[PDB]
């Protein structure tokens, strides 16, 4: 999905419940959290 | 080759089981609205790369 969160960029979660404008300027950050995660997390949650 | 039904992308596009499903001369959203002639769907195996 980190190529799903992007301008003219879809997927399943995205169009879903977050959907970034295509004239928008900002920046875009993503990073594995397995070990800040890691032990599933049901508390994270996708519609 | 498929032909002589109704065929719904809809379906097929929100059963997202696929990983990319990309169509370089149409958009995926506009697929179900729009109808075509010739249907062919050829299968195999390639690797990642």
């Amino acid at each position: 999905e980190v190529r799903q969160i992007a301008p003219g960029q879809t997927g399943k979660i995205a169009d879903y419940n977050y959907k970034l404008p295509d004239d928008f300027t900002g920046c875009v950050i993503a990073w594995n959290s397995n070990n800040l995660d890691s032990k599933g997390n049901y508390n994270y949650l996708y519609r | 080759r498929i032909s002589n039904c109704v065929a719904d992308y809809s379906v097929l596009y929100n059963s997202a089981s696929f990983s990319t499903f990309k169509c370089y001369g149409v958009s995926p959203t506009k697929l179900n609205d729009l109808c075509f002639t010739n249907v062919y769907a050829d299968s195999f195996v390639i690797r990642g790369d």
